[PDB]
RNA sequence: GAUAGAAAUUUUUAUCCUGACGCUAUAGAGAUAGUACCGUAAGGGAAAGAUGAAAGAAUAAAAUAAAAGUAAAAAAAAGCAAAGAUUACCCCUUCUACCUUUUGCAUAAUGGUUUAACCAGAAAAAAUCUAACAAAGAGAACUUUAGCUAGAUACCCCGAAACCAG
RNA sequence: GCCUAACGAGCCUGGUGAUAGCUGGUUGUCCGAGAAAGAAUUUUAGUUCAACCUUAAAAAUACCCCAAAAACCCUAAAUUCCA
RNA sequence: UCGGAGUACAAAAAACCCUCCGAGUGAUUUUAAUCUAGACAAACCAGUCAAAAUAACCAUAACAUCACUUAUUGAUCCAAAAU
């Protein structure tokens, strides 16, 4: 999951022009016999210093495959799982801030011993404290992020991870249903029996 | 992603760093000097598998030179000095001729009285006459 | 081989910057959003790649049926010819056949 | 054609001089063979080498103890040409389990029990 | 190659073991970081087996120092005045310990 | 349980400097780099393998190929065009009840049978719905109303002899399609289509008593219901004295695609709602 | 055989193999034999026979086949009253 | 035959979040420039820059003195120029330069004066490995009698006389 | 013959990265195993199979092979099949 | 292009612009079927045999026969046939 999380989003802008692209190396320089020197074509060839490229980076490069389901969900669970196990998850509750300082926020993850970066997870962003969107949008290691934007790469960078209790029912829930689903007959973006 | 070598210096440096003590363009140019260093390598395999039988013939030689000194041909020599069970190899036999004197002309004494004794042994052709140094000694 | 005689200056990149903080962060957008968008939707870039993969020729063929007609006549033409190209190299070159 | 070589039944056929020249019993044959590679099988035919290989005689100057039996006998009478043989002397008889770590094959053909007694 | 290299006698300093044998080695300092991922078989050989070997070899001086390298590094000095520099840059601990050991003989 | 789990406390902190994959997951590639992969990089000597202008699979150099030399003969004639029926087993069906994907009390169609994913249907690869196989016939024991296309006499009897309805009606590809994803259809925005009848080659197999064709006379049906009980040696149960008897005998209108809806109606999910045509001339084209 | 379209990208079937030759899900194929309807007069009634009998392809054949026939052919296929429905499995296959 | 190849019928949700696992002067546009120059013309078409806060600090200051080519410092019997060595540079002993093509090359068969920078393996149908789920798999369309999905394993460069159109 | 220093048919641009079974080249280390040709082919300057061989996986028999056995006017070295 | 003899002496295979015979069909009636084990040969395509069981004649054979009997023959596609 982290390799993909890195890799499915990257289009490569390498381009080089090839011996067909070049400009000129319209006409043979010279003719075939009694010049004495090597053959050659176009003067635009890979072996000439101002030729194109024999192979090279050939346009923009779409770098994308999904991983399945299953596998995306694991991958998640496993990751929340070793931040459990590793002393590293904590659960805080209604994610509440007594004042607007981000210095007041460093400074009691350095009494509780967090570590270095902390990743404080909330269920929406439009129902998020401003007193915490303030603290946060100041720091650079204490990274506030809604329940819809939790990822094993933000998870594996960030040291601590910081979970409100509506925001673990939420994973819980959304986490346990894909292990006694069907196949998706449709997408499951239309409507379902169960399923919103 | 356009790469590059950049340690081309070390690269070269590594082969040329063999071929500083040669003689020509061989010990300046990378294109005549990789040839120049992997025969160089190859003869000093194959010199190494030589000096053995090198030496060894230089050890006979001078065993040889020792031995005629005291009236002696090398192969009466040696195959006496086998038969008095004196298991000298080559080398120990040339540095005894070269730095005891003593030593190597007893050595040459007792083969020759071996020889000698085998001599009589041939021409006796009895089985109860046997020689002194002729004894064969068993392992213990 | 001539190297530089002089040390570079060292970059000095934050690995806590927005972007390397942010990378990634809505990659479960599905998972974690009762299902409304694929991953695809997040894939900024050439109109002709947002969520597909394909080889060289697979990509001009593609580029070529949406964005052809829009293209300058020069590129429209050196794509043609490199269509024609890697045709020609993948159906009638090669060793595995 | 070169192909294999019948041998006639008479070069194994033992003048009674054979026995005191080889040092042999005439009425009791001995019952091991004791096989060394004196040859190399290159320039040697591809049967040859296989029997070669099959009678555990890969290393040369390396000897190995068979039966005195007719089915190794033929391949031995095959490659008898590359291999000196020689009968196992038990002077001091069979090594028992006490004896298997001090046993010695002396050059002459014979195995000793006791070998470097202290 | 013996004709592009140097070349020298089998000799020995002071005449050594003839008389009484005297260890040649006379320290040993070992630089290593605390951080680096390719420091943890010289940390691991702190914490573990330098004690022992220099409770063997009391005639050595074991030096130690952390201090923010990537490549970690350990240098024998000897009575000749030789200094030799060696590198234990991702080395387990018996490899370590081997070296150490070749370095002390 | 998870020792794992345990282990991990003394083990420092899992991030992204330390990630390795699974051992022989990722065969390494290989370039045509240095003595061994070089030197004609594994294309060989001279000749049209190295230069890249080896010809095509069939050919065989000049000799009349494999391929092109057995004559033709028809085996694939016409096979886009054969009607294709995915097989479902009683036992199959059984496992199906028995697990709870589908329910004997309701009745049992294509749809519910989608829907439980016993069955998978692709109506562009000419498939013409689901017939019925006799495979676990000897351990089929519940009382189902089941509707099929095709229908084989042991499947039959095996159902009849446990006290269901078996009746095989026809679909044309876009009925088809329609009845497997309804709800892709309710959201397409069309109002339901007739179902067109069976073609000529299909007409006889839906108009006959013993494969329980939709179509048939239904004063036929008792007769050969109590011919399958003769011949297999069954009691034929009164069927009329069961308590689902309405839910056994509830059909499909040979127009008609689900079960209580009408050809013509437009199925408003967003608001809930079904929109009626009035129209007379509507009226009588959806119920020609 | 075009391992890649010009329209779609896509790797090509070639119409012969389809139109002379039959494939079973087994993996197996079937063909018929040349020559069965060339000069019929001339030839004795066990070779018509032959000639008329069906006969398979062994593995080369079979792989190119496989290679120069798209996936689709491949498929599971389950025809009404198809004849070779019965041979399209493979039953006490001891490798 | 090589190959070409639809349609009926389906899916596609508004805006910002846009920059770069693209190059750094033999690379990236040919470009400092379609300019010099070569051509009657159509046309072809380059190489060239490096101190510093200040050169209104040129009795001007600091880092390499590292490629090939020379000088410091021409050479002393004998030999693919090297190795074994040796107190000692040679002198002694031993090895028929390297790729390519060939049954076979020191061959007197081909290529290269030297240095620097560029210059040549590319595709996932079937299969192996790994992993998820498994009579089901896949984030929509298909495949399924242990199978479906995902990832990793794969297939070069230069060279004609020629043909057509303007 | 001449048609701007090469005319059995000018030069430039484009098709064009024309195509070559033909020649040349194909860039790091180490380790394991390792091949000289039967049949087709406008084919013998090449391809496609078979026999060999390489990496994996299932099994159980595999080479040497005594008798006995393999044609009829004469026929050697010796072959095939098996304990 | 196909067959026979020697080369190729005794299971099989084995080449030359090696030495010789031939074949690209005739005559007659016993007008010589269907289906299917198991095998020969073979790169593939092709060529060969064939036990049991069925239809019609003795109620006991049917391999069509002879000419050195071995060769007397041609693949797809396509055209004409009309089952
Ligand atoms: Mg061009
Ligand atoms: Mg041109
Ligand atoms: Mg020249
Ligand atoms: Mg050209
Ligand atoms: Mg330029
Ligand atoms: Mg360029
Ligand atoms: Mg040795
Ligand atoms: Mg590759
Ligand atoms: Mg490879
Ligand atoms: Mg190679
Ligand atoms: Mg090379
Ligand atoms: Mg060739
Ligand atoms: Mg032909
Ligand atoms: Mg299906
Ligand atoms: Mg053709
Ligand atoms: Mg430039
Ligand atoms: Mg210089
Ligand atoms: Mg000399
Ligand atoms: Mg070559
Ligand atoms: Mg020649
Ligand atoms: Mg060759
Ligand atoms: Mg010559
Ligand atoms: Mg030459
Ligand atoms: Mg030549
Ligand atoms: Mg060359
Ligand atoms: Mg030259
Ligand atoms: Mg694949
Ligand atoms: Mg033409
Ligand atoms: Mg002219
Ligand atoms: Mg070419
Ligand atoms: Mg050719
Ligand atoms: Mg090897
Ligand atoms: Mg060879
Ligand atoms: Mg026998
Ligand atoms: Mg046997
Ligand atoms: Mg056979
Ligand atoms: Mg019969």
């Amino acid at each position: 999951v982290a390799i993909w999380q890195k890799n499915f989003k990257r289009i490569s802008y390498a381009k080089t022009k090839t011996r067909a692209e070049v400009r000129g190396g319209g006409r043979k320089p010279w003719v075939q016999k009694g010049s004495g020197r090597a053959r050659h074509g176009s003067i635009r060839s890979p072996i000439w210093r101002g030729g194109g490229v024999a192979h090279g980076p050939r346009g923009p490069t779409s770098y994308y495959y999904m991983l399945p389901m299953k596998v995306r969900v694991q991958g998640l669970k496993v990751a929340l799982t070793v931040k459990l196990a590793q002393d590293d998850l904590h659960i805080v509750d209604s994610l509440e801030l007594p004042t607007a300082d981000p210095q007041y926020l460093i400074e009691l993850a350095r009494y509780r011993r967090w570590g270095d970066s902390v990743l404080l997870v909330d269920l929406e962003h439009e129902d998020m404290p401003q007193n915490v969107v303030a603290a946060t949008s100041g720091l650079k290691t204490f990274n506030l992020v809604p329940a819809v934007g939790l990822n094993v790469h933000s998870m594996l960078k960030h040291q601590t991870l910081v979970l409100t209790l509506p925001t673990v029912a939420f994973l819980e829930e959304k986490l346990l249903w894909h292990n006694s689903r069907y196949t998706p007959l449709y997408p499951f973006r239309l409507p379902y029996c169960d399923f919103p | 992603l356009r790469s590059r070598v950049t340690d081309r210096y070390w690269r070269v440096q590594e082969v040329l760093k063999h071929a500083r003590h040669f003689r020509g363009r061989k010990n300046r140019c990378y294109r005549l000097a990789v040839r120049a260093v992997t025969r160089a390598f190859v003869k000093c395999t194959r010199a190494r598998r030589l000096k053995k039988r090198s030496l060894r013939t230089l050890w006979i030689n001078r065993i040889t030179a020792a031995s005629q000194e005291h009236g002696l041909k090398y192969p009466a020599f040696i195959i006496n000095l086998i038969k008095c069970q004196v298991e000298l190899n080559r080398k120990v036999l040339a540095d005894l001729a070269i730095y005891e004197p003593k030593t190597f002309k007893s050595l040459a004494a007792l083969a020759k009285r071996r020889r000698e004794e085998g001599f009589a042994a041939a021409l006796g052709d009895g089985k109860e006459p046997d020689g002194i140094f002729s004894r064969v000694v068993q392992h213990r | 081989f001539h190297v530089r005689v002089t040390l570079p200056p060292r970059k000095v990149v934050d690995r806590w910057n927005e972007k390397r903080a942010m990378f990634g962060v809505y990659d479960n957008i599905g998972i974690l959003g009762n299902f409304e968008k694929h991953p695809k939707e997040l894939i900024k870039g050439p109109i002709w790649l947002r969520g597909w993969k394909g080889n060289e020729l697979q990509r001009c063929i593609r580029k070529k049926r949406m964005v052809g007609n829009r293209m300058f006549i020069d590129d429209l033409h050196n794509l043609n010819k490199r269509i024609s190209y890697l045709y020609k190299h993948f159906n009638r070159h090669g060793k595995y056949r | 054609k070169f192909t294999r070589s019948r041998i006639p039944d008479k070069v194994f056929q033992p003048s009674p001089e054979d026995h005191e020249k080889y040092g042999g019993d005439p009425q009791y044959p001995h019952k091991l063979h004791i096989v060394t590679r004196i040859k190399s099988t290159k320039r040697r035919p591809y049967w040859e080498k296989d029997i070669i290989k099959m009678l555990g005689l890969e290393k040369a100057h390396t000897p190995q103890v068979h039966k005195n039996i007719p089915s190794v006998n033929a391949k031995l009478k095959v490659v008898k040409h590359l291999i000196r043989i020689k009968p196992l002397k038990l002077p001091q008889g069979l090594p028992t389990e006490e004896d298997m770590a001090n046993t010695c094959l002396k050059s002459n053909g014979e195995l000793v029990v006791r070998w470097l007694l202290n | 190659t013996a004709r592009g290299t140097a070349s020298r006698f089998l000799t020995s300093v002071l005449h050594n073991g003839l008389g009484r044998y005297v260890q040649q080695l006379q320290r040993l300092s070992f630089s290593l970081s605390r951080d680096a991922p390719s420091s943890r078989g010289a940390r691991e050989f702190v914490e573990r087996e330098v004690t022992d070997f220099a409770r063997r070899n009391p005639g050595v001086v074991i030096y130690v120092n952390p201090r923010p390298c990537c490549v970690p590094r350990v240098v024998a000095e000897y009575l000749n005045g030789a200094v030799r520099e060696e590198s234990i840059h991702c080395k387990s601990v018996e490899e370590i310990a081997a070296l150490v050991q070749k370095l002390a003989d | 349980g998870p020792r794992a789990l345990d282990l991990l406390r003394a083990l420092p902190r899992v991030s992204l400097a330390n990630l390795k994959p699974n051992p022989g997951s990722r065969k390494p590639e290989r370039r045509p780099r240095g003595r061994r992969r070089g030197r004609k990089c594994g294309r060989g000597h001279k000749g049209e393998r190295q230069r890249g202008t080896r010809p095509r699979l069939g050919f065989e150099g000049g000799q009349t190929p494999f391929y092109l030399r057995i004559p033709k003969y028809g085996f694939n004639e016409g096979h886009s065009f054969r009607h294709q029926y995915q097989p479902l087993s009683l036992n199959r069906l059984q496992y199906l009840i028995d697990l709870g994907r589908v329910d004997p009390t309701q009745p049992i169609d294509l749809t519910q049978l989608v829907n439980g994913r016993g069955v998978t249907i692709q109506p562009s690869k000419r498939d013409y719905g689901v017939q019925l196989v006799e495979e676990g016939a000897d351990t089929f024991k519940a009382k189902v109303n089941i509707e099929v296309q095709m229908a084989s006499e042991l499947a039959i009897a095996a159902i009849e002899k446990n006290g269901g309805v078996v009746t095989t009606a026809f679909y044309d590809p876009r009925s088809l399609e329609i009845l497997c994803k309804p709800v892709p259809f309710f959201l397409r925005g069309q109002p339901i289509p007739k179902r067109m009848l069976p073609p000529e080659a299909l007409v006889p197999y839906y108009t006959d008593a013993k494969n329980r064709g939709y179509l048939a006379d239904p004063a036929r049906f008792p007769e050969a219901r109590l011919e399958l009980a003769r011949k297999y040696g069954y009691v034929l149960p009164d069927i009329t004295k069961d308590e689902l008897f309405k839910m056994l005998s509830t059909r499909k209108d040979p127009r008609q695609i689900f079960f209580g809806l009408a050809p013509g109606w437009v199925v408003n999910m967003a608001d809930k709602k079904i929109l009626k045509p009035t129209d007379e001339n509507l009226l009588k084209y959806y119920s020609s | 055989v075009t391992y890649f379209s010009s329209r779609k990208g896509k790797r090509k079937t070639v119409k012969a193999v389809i139109y002379r030759f039959l494939r079973l899900h087994s993996g197996l194929w079937l063909r018929r034999k040349a020559g069965y309807k060339k000069k019929l007069w001339k030839k004795t009634a066990a070779r018509k026979r032959r000639l008329r009998e069906f006969v398979f392809c062994n593995k080369t054949q079979s792989k190119l086949l496989d290679k120069m026939t798209t996936s689709f052919w491949k498929r599971r296929n389950w025809y009404a009253d198809d004849p070779y429905q019965k041979y399209q499995d493979r039953t006490n296959l001891k490798v």
